[PDB]
């Protein structure tokens, strides 16, 4: 929630998507972490979807 | 006089009708309609401008703060076109607005602001439309496609006599509005009134009548005609109006005056009514026993008690009349009813209604709509004013109110968008009307009552979604917290609106991927209009109905252009002249027909406007003038063809191709085909592969060039002038001086497209077709694109056809083609793949790119660099490794046996595993390109930044290049400039170009000239180093990959399929075949000089089917090439240029009064020798639609040549030597060759990958799946005696789990038996029904 | 107000709640 709501903040303050290099920087995280956090999956896509 | 792109090759016109409207730009429909959408619109009715005053402004829960709207504003892209294709990202701009934010005072309602602050806030990413339509969604090319839905408004539909057994007519309106609930009203069998709102249950149709607050004094004043009576002391003598009389027999004696006019008995006449009224009769005298049956009118109440006698609606009866007798009421006022012409429709409805007043309606149409909870004063109340008439949950809006307002004959076109007491009150009484005789229903297919969406509309509408929840979470933040001094940045989020934007043009029924295998097929897919999506119907809930072809459709919408099959009349196509009007509806072009003169002037009339005039065809003859030469031209009128008058005609049709649309415009004898075969050559000739050199229609319509420019393949120029440089990529205009910018020192560069892929894995590459120092103007063609030639759209090639049965092998319609075809590599095509390798980030490290890779030999590696990657270039087979990437691995638990054999051997398996990207099975290509994407955290290897280096290079010098061609022009206009005012014929080229720049000039306007080109160079001068530090910062710079992805390699094949048996070929006039052999060059059939034929089709084809059109065409063919061939036995010994000049001449003036006059001695005695050198390989021909080239010219066009006018010569046998009897055809036909390659449809499978949860195998050719044994084909194997078959049809091939090994090794030890045990699917479902509560076992 | 039970005309078990 952190996360998103700085990224949130930080669209429209330059106008574009920011990067994981400049989120790291916008808080205290070490740059790596961000990118764990940025990798937990999103909830599973239903096995139902047509294609 | 003819441009200089139509001076090289001029196309034989044969068509007689003189055209008076040029076709107009061919994507009109998608580019106006996105031009609409992102415009500033000062008075905001349709953009972005009126989402915003739409939904601007927010005002917060009475906190006295509003957010409020200023303006807008399109930024410009980061990336433009070409890189966003090659990067994968959207093409959009960023969409920026002013909002202002204010907080209010107390004590002041509407009093001044305490502070006030405006900030520009980015909400948003719109995607642009390219220069042809199409949007550029995720690195593919979109086509967001028309739609074709109702118009909101009022549809007074009818039932057609069904639905019940007495086979009644229910009359029903309904008020479809824009955004909004339904409203219907219906009759019942017993003719009672009722009303539904929003397709829910039925209620008596009183009762909104009540809600509107009205007693039922007022609805029967409404909806009634009060008949008076009168005591006049006896005998109920009753006020009369004559006109009533009719439709009624006298029941008692008629007298009026002290005179019998109608005796009892005896019916009412017309002449009765009619002597009644010239009698001047106002009064006259009936029984008491005429209002046993009239209903009362208002509430009578007794003065003397106070009392209510009788209620309103209740029928007055003996015993009421005495009882208000002695009451003191002379006057009593009933309602005027009959059978036929004022039925009490109303009046039973409202005996039937339980309600009694305002409240207890809106209870219930309250029950009615929410049901369940209690209702309330309030809440009722609420829900009724909140249903229709609140702007924020209803809108008509604009086309819905000029229907509502034209179809109730309202004078005006405009008004409020939510529904009033009036406007609910005129349905009824239209509705009433219609069932009591007069007026007519709706047919609901009328293209007058079916508008037109367009990518503007659906976007605008999506755009104002995102808007909306925007607000509610505005309105949300605004009240609560604090007041603060904040900004109106935190207060707005803008990832909502993006989403919602986004999702509509990157995920729809309506934005597809654009077929893009022609020019043809992209020119017609984005004209089109589909009747599916969003807010139309669905393919299984629509009837017959609308699938059929209207009479409305006459220069609208096409009748022999629709996908045949499950959608079949739901995708139409626009036709060729057919435009959109101010509202939506579809309008196409007439001449006004003034007294008697077809003047040449234009008007477009929608689809209702044509009913009412009475229209000529387009071929009826006029003389100089206009005027018919016929004293009767067959016209239509009201939607039905007939002969009318010379002078009765208003309008005329604008050309002899109006109706057809722009595909089915392009087949040659179009009228003389079927019409099913026309659907399918029309529907057929939209999948042609562009071929390897594309070459010509032999036999056009002239609808060719306008297709191949108006589509934006080929490079049209913009500003006429001189080519300076024309290279294999570049073509370098030097533009006039005439249409030239003071500013500017004009020369266009035009950057060629070379052997890009397109979504069907062709290719589109662009030839220029002119030469060194050659002039052009404005608009001709520079580079043919894909399929097109000098301009003329070429799908396909045409080849020497011949129609005979041979020796079966073009048996039911196969195709028998010559190796000639094969061994001139005339339909060999080009395919472009791309194949892509990630590098993920696996659990247990990441994977590589290394090019040492386990246990594979070398012979495989000698193809890798020394990244893994492979070179450019390199002619890869099946199977062969492209890029070289390894991932660990965990330790796999070998077995004994596996670890005995390492134990003897030694050999150590590695800890990672192979896992590189290799070639397709099949296909067999030439490496053309690779890109390399990293992110930005990973080490680059060699190989990226080689490529980084040529990009980088190759920026740099096409920027110096850019500079270099400019800086030449600037100069060269600088020395022209001095060589007049300031003379310095030699004392100018001496010096350096540096200083040509500050030299002297006089007291003119010439004096401001030198100075403007020396600014505009050093503009060019800075202008270079800003683009090129950009563009090395595009190129250095990291990428922005997927979470989890480290680089990805992306290799691009380039295949080359010639012609197989198996390759599916076609016509222009629906008859398609399959190549059922390739024939030696010495087994054709040859005439009496040696030339085989190249293809020999089957006659038995052409009679059963009847599309006459091909054999036209192949004797018009035969006659064009032989034109060909004797312009070429001219010009081969080379005779004189008179010669050529005079028989060319003879060409061209064929043949009965034609148009297009061509006189030759304007040619400049080498332009003639150019079109004679063009017009060597065969004469083109065209041949219009529905104006086409007679037969007898056809056979005038063959003598003119010297072949026999018959058009079938003898044909020799190509094995025997001996001649076929009964001469055949032959001649040049035009084929195409569709994409139904036959190496794409072969497929064959013994092992492969199974399902997940049914354990059988998986779909078609891409996951190496197999067959569908379905149910048919169990019932056909039942139908034997198959039992074995089938039994290991289903169970050890496809599903049981044991049975399928124990089958392979039985197999591979040359034992064929089955052990077949149960199916896993059953197993699945045993477990899926006893996860219910239902038991289920096998007991034995 | 206007009441007649009101068992049961809907289904909506969050409308059942709420009344
Ligand atoms: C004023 C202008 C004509 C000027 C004479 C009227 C006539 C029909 C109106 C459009 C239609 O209503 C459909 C659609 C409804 C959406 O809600 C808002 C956008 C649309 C495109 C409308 C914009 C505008 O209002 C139009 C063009
Ligand atoms: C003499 C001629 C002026 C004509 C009046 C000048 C002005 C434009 C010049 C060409 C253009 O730059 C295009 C091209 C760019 C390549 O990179 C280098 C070669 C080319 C052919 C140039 C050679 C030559 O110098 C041209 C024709």
């Amino acid at each position: 929630n952190k996360l998103n709501r700085i990224s949130r903040q930080m669209l429209q303050e330059m106008g574009r998507e920011p990067t994981p290099e400049e989120l790291a920087e916008r808080m205290l995280m070490p740059e790596d972490k961000i990118r764990k956090v940025l990798k937990i999956a999103k909830e599973p896509i239903s096995m139902e979807t047509p294609i | 006089v003819y441009s200089y792109t139509e001076k090289k090759r001029i196309r034989k016109d044969f068509g007689k009708r003189p055209q008076v409207l040029d076709v107009p730009y061919l994507l009109s429909i998608q580019l106006d309609s996105f031009q609409k959408f992102i415009e500033q619109d000062p008075e905001g009715q349709y953009g972005l401008e009126a989402a915003f005053r739409s939904v601007f402004p927010i005002q917060s829960y009475s906190g006295n703060s509003e957010l409020q709207y200023v303006s807008y504003r399109l930024g410009e892209p980061v990336f433009d076109v070409q890189e966003c294709q090659i990067r994968g990202v959207t093409y959009s701009a960023p969409l920026r607005v002013k909002l202002r934010l204010v907080i209010y005072e107390r004590e002041a309602p509407e009093g001044t602001v305490k502070d006030i602050k405006e900030q520009e806030v980015y909400m948003g990413e719109i995607p642009l439309m390219t220069d042809n339509g199409t949007f550029v969604i995720n690195g593919t090319e979109r086509v967001i496609v028309s739609q074709l839905h109702r118009s909101p408004g009022v549809f007074f539909d009818s039932d057609k006599g069904k639905t019940h057994s007495s086979g009644k007519v229910l009359y029903n309106a309904r008020i479809i509005p824009y955004r909004g609930s339904w409203l219907d009203f219906e009759f019942d069998p017993k003719d009672n009134l009722f009303v539904r709102i929003d397709r829910r249950r039925k209620l008596p149709a009183t009762i909104i009548l009540r809600a509107l607050n009205y007693t039922t004094e007022q609805i029967l004043d409404l909806f009634f005609e009060k008949v008076i009576f009168e005591i006049r002391d006896n005998k109920l003598q009753m006020e009369l109006v004559p006109e009533r009389l009719r439709g009624e027999t006298a029941s008692f004696d008629i007298e009026a005056n002290g005179k019998v006019y109608v005796e009892k008995g005896r019916r009412i006449t017309a002449r009765h009514i009619r002597q009644l009224e010239k009698d001047d009769v106002k009064l006259i005298e009936v029984p008491v026993e005429y209002i046993a049956g009239k209903v009362v009118a208002k509430d009578y109440i007794d003065e003397s008690t106070g009392e209510l006698i009788c209620a309103a609606n209740m029928e007055l009866s003996l015993d009421l009349l005495a009882k208000l007798s002695q009451s003191g009421h002379k006057r009593i006022e009933t309602l005027f009813t009959n059978d036929l012409d004022h039925g009490p429709y109303i009046s039973e409805t409202l005996r039937v209604d339980p309600t009694n007043d305002r409240l207890s309606a809106l209870v219930e149409i309250y029950r009615m709509m929410r049901p369940g909870e209690p209702p309330t004063r309030e809440a009722a109340e609420s829900l009724f004013e909140n249903l229709f008439f609140s702007e924020d949950r209803y809108d008509l809006s604009a086309v819905g109110r000029m229907k509502f307002n034209r179809s109730l004959l309202r004078e005006e076109i405009e008004g409020s968008g939510i529904l009033s007491k009036d406007d609910i009150i005129d349905v009824m009484k239209k509705l009433i009307d219609i069932r009591n005789g007069k007026g007519e229903v709706d047919d609901i297919d009328h293209l007058g009552n079916r508008r037109i969406r367009s990518v503007g509309e659906m976007a605008e509408n999506q755009f104002r979604v995102g808007l909306v929840r925007v607000e509610r979470a505005v309105k949300e933040r605004l009240s609560l917290g604090d007041l603060d001094t904040l900004m109106p940045q935190d207060m707005i989020n803008a990832k909502p609106i993006s989403a919602a934007v986004k999702e509509f043009f990157g995920s729809s029924q309506l934005s597809q991927f654009m077929d893009q295998n022609n020019p043809l097929s992209e020119i017609t897919h984005k004209r089109r209009i589909s009747a599916l999506g969003p807010g139309g119907l669905t393919r299984e809930r629509a009837g017959f109905e609308v699938r059929d072809v209207h009479p409305t459709h006459y220069g609208r919408v096409c009748p022999i252009e629709t996908p045949e099959g499950p959608n079949i009349g739901l995708i139409n196509s626009l036709s060729v002249y057919a435009q959109t009007n101010e509202y939506g509806f579809l309008e196409t072009p007439y001449r006004k027909v003034t007294d008697g003169v077809v003047t040449d002037e234009i008007h477009y009339l929608s689809a209702i406007e044509e009913g009412n005039y009475v229209i000529a065809q387009a071929n009826s003859n006029l003389d100089e003038e206009g005027h018919f030469v016929e004293d009767l031209v067959t016209c239509r009128s009201k939607g039905e063809s007939s002969l009318f008058s010379r002078d009765q005609v208003d309008y005329m049709d604008v050309s002899t191709q109006q109706v057809v649309s722009v595909g089915a415009s392009l087949i040659p004898f179009l009228e003389h085909d079927d019409a099913n075969r026309a659907l399918m050559g029309a529907n057929m000739q939209r999948q042609a592969v562009p071929t390897l050199r594309a070459d010509k229609p032999l036999v056009g319509t002239g609808m060719e060039r306008a297709v191949a420019v108006d589509s934006g393949v080929t490079a049209v120029a913009k500003r006429g002038g001189v080519v300076q440089y024309v290279d294999a990529s570049r073509i370098v205009i030097k533009v006039n001086e005439d249409e030239m910018y003071p500013g500017e020192a004009g020369i266009d560069i035009y950057n060629l497209t070379k052997y890009t892929r397109s979504n069907q894995n062709t290719c589109i590459n662009q030839m220029p077709c002119v030469s060194l120092g050659e002039p052009v103007e404005r608009g001709d063609v520079l580079a043919d694109g894909p399929s097109t030639d000098l301009g003329e759209l070429a799908l396909g090639q045409n080849m020497r056809v011949a129609f005979m049965p041979w020796n079966g092998y073009n048996f039911e319609d196969s195709i028998l083609v010559s190796e000639r075809v094969v061994q001139e590599d005339r339909f060999t095509t080009i395919h472009i793949q791309e194949l892509a390798c990630v590098s993920r980030d696996t659990k247990l490290g990441p994977e590589e790119i290394t090019a040492d890779i386990p246990n594979v030999g070398e012979a495989a590696l000698s193809k890798l660099d020394e990244s893994g990657i492979v070179y450019i270039g390199a002619e890869v087979t099946g199977g062969d490794i492209l890029v070289g990437k390894v991932t660990p691995k965990g330790e796999t638990q070998l077995t004994p046996e596996e670890k005995l054999l390492r134990a003897i051997f030694g050999e150590k398996a590695s800890d990672v595993k192979d896992s590189s990207l290799r070639v397709p099975n099949g296909v067999s290509g030439t490496v053309i390109d690779v890109q390399v994407f990293t992110r930005d955290g990973v080490e680059k290897d060699k190989r990226a930044l080689e490529i980084e280096e040529m990009q980088l290079k190759q920026a740099k010098k096409d920027l110096s290049e850019e500079l270099q061609i400019l800086e030449a022009g600037l100069f060269s206009r600088i020395r022209a400039v001095l060589v007049a005012g300031g003379v310095e014929a030699e004392k100018l080229d001496k010096l350096p170009r540096d200083r040509w720049l500050e030299l002297g000039l006089t007291d003119e306007e010439k004096q401001n000239q030198l100075e403007q080109l020396a600014e505009q160079y050093d503009e060019l001068k800075h202008e270079f180093e800003k683009k090129l530090e950009a563009k090395r910062r595009k190129i250095t710079q990291g990428d922005d990959l997927a979470p989890g992805v480290l680089k990805i390699v992306k290799v691009y094949l380039a295949v080359k399929r010639r012609i197989q048996p198996g390759d599916k070929m076609a016509g222009r006039h629906g008859n398609k075949g399959v190549i059922s052999k390739i024939n030696p060059i010495e087994d054709m059939p040859y005439d009496e000089n040696g030339t085989p034929v190249d293809i020999v089709l089957n006659p038995l084809g052409v009679p059963s089917r009847m599309n006459i059109g091909q054999i036209l065409e192949t004797h018009l063919g035969m006659a064009a090439k032989g034109i060909g061939d004797k312009i070429n036995a001219m010009l081969k010994q080379q005779q004189e240029v008179a010669k050529l000049r005079e028989f060319i001449q003879r060409a061209y003036d064929l043949g009965a009064d034609v148009r297009q006059k061509v006189d030759l001695s304007t040619f400049s005695d080498e332009e003639v020798m150019r079109l004679a050198e063009n017009l060597r390989k065969g004469m083109p021909i065209a041949t219009p639609v529905f104006d086409g080239a007679k037969e007898a010219e056809i056979k005038e066009l063959l003598k003119l040549g010297d072949l026999p006018t018959s058009g079938q010569i003898r044909l020799y046998d190509g094995r025997t030597g001996e001649q076929f009897e009964r001469p055949v055809t032959v001649g040049y036909m035009y084929m195409l060759k569709l994409n139904h390659l036959v190496d794409d449809k072969m497929h064959a499978r013994s092992t492969g990958s199974y399902s997940l949860v049914t354990q059988q195998p998986l779909g078609g050719k891409a996951q190496f799946g197999g067959q569908r044994f379905g149910e048919m084909e169990v019932w056909a194997l039942e139908a034997y005696g198959a039992a074995y078959t089938l039994q290991e049809m289903l169970t050890v091939k496809s599903d049981d789990v044991n049975g399928r090994t124990k089958m392979y090794k039985n197999i591979v030890d040359g034992n064929h038996q089955m052990e077949p045990g149960m199916p896993e699917s059953f197993n699945v479902l045993l477990k899926e029904i006893r996860s219910l509560g239902i038991n289920i076992e096998l007991e034995d | 107000s206007s009441v007649e039970s009101e068992i049961g005309r809907t289904t909506d078990p969050v409308r059942m709640y709420m009344r």
